[PDB]
Order: structure tokens, then C-alpha cells, then sequence
């Protein structure tokens, strides 16, 4: 019997890796189509292009969006999707006895998985390109609780006399959990990817004052548009945010394929 | 004890071929991608950072 | 940076035909061995009838 | 996914000659076998007509 | 598994192999014509603000 | 009797021999996982990698991790488990006569 | 969505049904005997929309 | 129009010879062995007059 169920339990290992493995080539795609998507949200950054221009790069968007959401609810193993979410936490028993069987979770792939974005929050107060930090107020304040819950509070005392455009790119480098961007008008806008940062991000700060930063909004690639520079260096960081998601189940899947490889190994011997 | 019904010394030798068959097509892959890593199962780190370094 | 990056990106991501090609080479020469001690093994219950019947 | 595809589908249908070839080989040497015996076998009655005599 | 009614081993392989070859064209086009954006399918923004300057 | 005896022996034997091929290959594939646990430590260990790095190398270690254990409690001879702790100090009769047993004891 | 966005969401939620568009443009959703008996009631805001027939 | 449509009939008419050439290779090896499994089939009835005759 237990020559016999080894003999069974090396094939269920085999369909494991099988599922596995498809599932992984799928969201190698979704990398690559993010990846444009990211460097097209770029193009549309620069100031050069006009509305016309955006509105060329936002259909090019548009119609990777889908084939990212085609390849969630298309690939498929005979029958059985993967990536939709329908498949989810299905045990693969590999051994020659009941209750040996090893979990395995495929995540939606969608392009509107809460994971695959985070929310935005965007100032009220515009800067002109004659506004600098001012002395005494160029202090800002994130709280915030991470992914684990693990509260964090990064402290981002602006260089004095800098731009608004400035101001971001110091906060880009002073932290990694929040991204900021400066949007048409000059209203600053923070990103935080639910994968990094998760609650609600609190701003604090005579900066924080004078920006005046407004509530968060979900934003997901399926919600990227680039036909506004605001909307395009938000896109680039939802973009991020999401290249992340799914790096993180490839890994994840990797993982799975050398423990069930592992497993064939020690099963014959 | 010569026996028919069972073989054992056939099985190692299968088994060490699977090991080399899986082994030639691992290479092969990277050969003709001409990527070390094609897939997380080769390093998930890499995967990771690579991309992100892409 | 650009340079860089990529050459940094090579290191973790390409591969080295050399060790990889040489690695090939053995993984052959593995298989046929294992293929031919495979044939001798599978004559071995030939001498259970050689010995009788 | 045709290629995953392609190669799943191959672990359920496809061959091992490895393991069919040996199981083959052992077959036939179980036959040649049960051969042998069932010859000597068919000699066993002609044990009586010695006792007959 | 030594097995012969597959080889993903091969279909691996040939799908670089398009991979590379498209490439080669693509390359070798851009290389004849002088012009990067050859057609829509690059830069397809270029393509308009190229054309407006044009 | 002694001729008997000593047959029976030889084959209590053989079965000691086997459980021991058994427990020995499983530990096999034992060592492999931990060495790849410990490529996976020295190349955390490195200070290019980021946070996100180490947290994707914990993710493969934790799923090798589970493998050891999931050896441990399968491993088996014909139910009997044999590394997981449960199996201990069992003595292995190798002589005709009484009281000739050799004693193997599978660490968990 | 689209329509065939529809149908190929509609595809990926469920197995019981099958959609598809025809030319003109209209849903239709297959339903097979060894999977279900008897009639299928449609119903919904989108239905409503759709209009599914007999 | 004449170079695209050019590509287009290749799609659908010319052969890849990548795939076509591997397709040949696995027919010649499944015909190879057919032919030895016949082999070993013609000699099978052979037991029959070879033992019990």
C-alpha cells in the first residue's frame, strides 16, 4: 500500500507543480504589461507632452489594463482557473497516508486586487513655482501602522527654501512606505501601498499644515489615468505598488515548486 | 538473492536519470533565454531584484 | 547609473554559458550513464531462468 | 501556458520507457518462467505409471 | 522521464527562438528604414508628437 | 532448531538494515533542504539585498522549513514513523538463541 | 466592461453556464444538459439590460 | 500592403521549420520503436511451440 500510495502521491506532487507553474508564467506577463504600463505613466509625466499626447499614452493604458484582467480570468488548467481568485487555499495531498496533503493559495490577479494599488491622499493648497518651505514649517509627520501592525513614525524635517516639486523628492528619499508626486497645480500627493502601509497614514506638521492634505482615495491600476501629470506620477507608484503584489506570489509559488521538488526527491528515495 | 519480481537496482539507476534529465532541461532554459533566472524557483531574491534593477 | 544598473542587473540575472554550457555537458554525460547502468540492470531477473527454470 | 500546459499533460499520458521498458523485461522473464514450470509441471502425472509398474 | 510523445524541452527553446528572431527583425527594420518608430505599435505618443513636429 | 533460528534472523536483520536505508535516504533530502536554507541565510545576510529581499528569502525558508517537518512526520515503514521522535531505542533480535539483540535508537 | 468582457468575466466566475457574443452583438449563455436540467432564470439589473430570451 | 499581406499568408501557408523538424524527429523515434515492440511481438506466439510444443 504505502509503495503503491507513494507512487500516487509523486503524481499529485507532479499536478502541484504543474498548477503551480502555469500560474507562474501567467503573472511573468502581468510583469512584463505592468512594466510598460509604468514606463508609458513616465512619458506622460514629462511636461513636453500635451493633453493630446496623455490622451494617446492613457488608451495605450487602457488596453493593457485589460489584457492584464484577460489574464486573470483567462488562464486556465483544463478548466480550472487560476488567477481569477476562484482557486484559492486548494490542498495538494503528496504522501502515501491521509492528512499529509501541503496548502497552496493562488491570489486574484486582477488589476483591481485592493493589493495591486493603496490609496492616495492629495493636498488643498497648490504652490506656485515662487513658493519655497518656509522656515518653522517645513516639518511633516507620517503615522502610520506598516503591514504587520508595527506603527511607524516617519519624521521629514524639508530642506528650508525648496520647491514643492523639491519638498517630494526629499520625502522620496527620507522614506520607502510613502511616495510623493507634485501634481499639476502643485498640490503634492502622497501614495501608500497597502502592501507597505496599511489603516490610514496620518499627516502632522507645520509643512503638513500649510499643504492641507486631503482624505485617501483607493486608487488601483484598474483607476490609473495619465491624461493628467498628477494622475501619471500617481500611476507610476500604483504601477509600483502592484509590480511589487505580484513579485510576491511569483516568490511565494517559487517556493512552493522547490518544496514539492524536495518532497518528489525524499517521496522516491 | 536473485529475484524477478523486483528490481531495486533499475529503480536508483531511473531515479539518477530523472536527476540528470531535469538537470539537462534546467540548463537548456537558461541557455536559450540566456537568463540564470527564468522563474522563481531559481531565486525568488533575484526575481525580485532583478525586476526591480529591470 | 543606467550603466551600472544594468551591469548590476547582468550579475543576478544572466547567464554564464560558460559554467552553464560545461554544467550541460555533465548533465549528458550523467544521463547516458544512467541510461546504460539502467540496461544492465534491467537483464539482472535473466539470470533467475538462467540459474533454473 | 500551452507549453505548462503541454507538459503536465504529458506526466498524466506520457510514457516512462525507463519504467515500462524494465517492466516489460520483467514480464517477460516471469513468463519464460511460469513456462519452465508449467513444463515441469505436466510431467508430474507421469509419475503414476512408474507405481503402476 | 525519458519519455518521446513531448518534448517541452524543444518547445522551450523554440519559443525564444521566435522571441529572437521577431527581434532581429524588428531591429533590422529600424536599422533599413532610419527611423526608430517605424510603426504605431512603438512610442505610439512619439508617433503623434512626432508627426506634429514632422 | 539453531539452523531454523539463525534463517529467521538473517531476514530480522534485513529488516533492520532496510529501516535504517529508509530513515538514512529520507535524511538525504533532510540535508539538501538545510543547505539550501543556509545559501539562502548568506545571501540575506548580504547588505545590497532590502527589507523586501529578506522578507522573499524568509518566504522560501519558511516553506523549506515546513518541508523538514512535514519529512519528519511522514517518513515512514508501513505506518510505523520513523524520524519524528516516536521511534526509539527498539531492539533488533540478530541471533538464534534469545537476548542477541542489537539496540537502534532514530533520533527526531 | 465591454460585452465580451462581460461574457468573459461571466466565463471565469462560473462553469455551469458558458457566454459568448454573437455578431450582433447580443449575450448568449450555453447550458449543458449534463451539467444542468431544465430552464435557466436570468435575472438581474444586467438582465435587464441584456433581455435574455427563451 | 503587398509586404504585409506577404506575412500574413506565411502564418497560415509556409511550414516552421523549429516545430516541423522536431515533428519529424518524434516520428522517427515512435516509428523506430513501434517497430522493435513488433519485433519482440512476432517472437511472443513462439512460446508456445518453444516450451509446451
Amino acid at each position: 500500500v504505502q509503495s503503491r500510495g507513494l507512487d500516487v502521491a509523486v503524481r499529485n506532487a507532479n499536478d502541484g507543480i504543474s498548477i503551480a507553474q502555469t500560474a507562474e508564467g501567467a503573472m511573468n506577463e502581468t510583469t512584463n504589461i505592468l512594466q510598460r504600463m509604468r514606463d508609458l505613466s513616465l512619458q506622460s509625466a514629462n511636461g513636453s507632452n500635451s493633453k493630446s499626447e496623455r490622451v494617446a499614452i492613457q488608451e495605450e493604458i487602457t488596453a493593457l489594463n485589460d489584457e492584464l484582467n484577460r489574464i486573470a480570468e483567462t488562464t486556465s488548467f483544463g478548466g480550472n482557473k487560476l488567477l481569477n481568485g476562484t482557486f484559492s487555499t486548494k490542498s495538494f495531498q503528496i504522501g502515501a497516508d491521509n492528512g499529509e496533503a501541503v496548502m497552496l493559495t493562488l491570489k486574484d490577479m486582477r488589476s483591481d486586487n485592493r493589493m495591486m494599488g493603496g490609496t492616495s491622499y492629495v493636498a488643498a493648497e497648490g504652490k506656485d513655482k515662487d513658493w519655497k518651505v518656509q522656515a518653522g514649517a517645513n516639518d511633516i509627520t507620517f503615522t502610520l501602522k506598516d503591514i504587520d501592525g508595527n506603527d511607524q513614525t516617519i519624521t521629514v524635517n524639508a530642506k528650508e527654501g525648496d520647491d514643492i516639486e523639491e519638498v517630494a523628492t526629499y520625502i522620496n528619499g527620507q522614506t520607502d512606505m510613502v511616495k510623493a508626486s507634485v501634481n499639476e497645480k502643485g498640490q503634492l500627493q502622497i501614495f501608500a501601498g497597502n502592501n507597505k502601509v496599511t489603516g490610514d497614514v496620518a499627516f502632522s506638521g507645520g509643512l503638513a499644515g500649510a499643504l492641507n492634505m486631503q482624505a485617501g482615495t483607493a486608487e488601483t491600476v484598474d483607476t490609473i489615468d495619465v491624461t493628467s501629470v498628477g494622475g501619471a506620477q500617481q500611476s507610476v507608484a500604483v504601477i509600483d505598488s502592484a509590480l511589487k503584489y505580484v513579485d510576491s506570489h511569483r516568490a511565494e509559488l517559487g517556493a512552493f515548486q522547490n518544496r514539492f521538488n524536495h518532497a518528489i526527491s525524499n517521496l522516491d528515495n | 538473492a536473485v529475484n524477478v519480481n523486483t528490481n531495486v537496482a533499475a529503480m536508483t539507476a531511473q531515479r539518477y536519470l530523472t536527476g540528470a534529465t531535469n538537470a539537462q532541461q534546467t540548463s537548456m532554459e537558461r541557455l536559450s533565454s540566456g537568463f540564470k533566472i527564468n522563474s522563481a524557483k531559481d531565486d525568488a531574491a533575484g526575481l525580485q531584484i532583478s525586476n526591480r534593477l529591470n | 547609473i543606467n550603466e551600472n544598473v544594468n551591469a548590476s542587473k547582468s550579475r543576478i540575472k544572466d547567464t554564464d554559458f560558460a559554467k552553464e554550457t560545461t554544467a550541460l555537458t555533465k548533465s549528458q554525460i550523467l544521463s547516458q550513464a544512467s541510461s546504460s547502468v539502467l540496461a544492465q540492470a534491467k537483464q539482472a531477473p535473466n539470470a533467475a531462468l538462467s540459474l533454473l527454470g
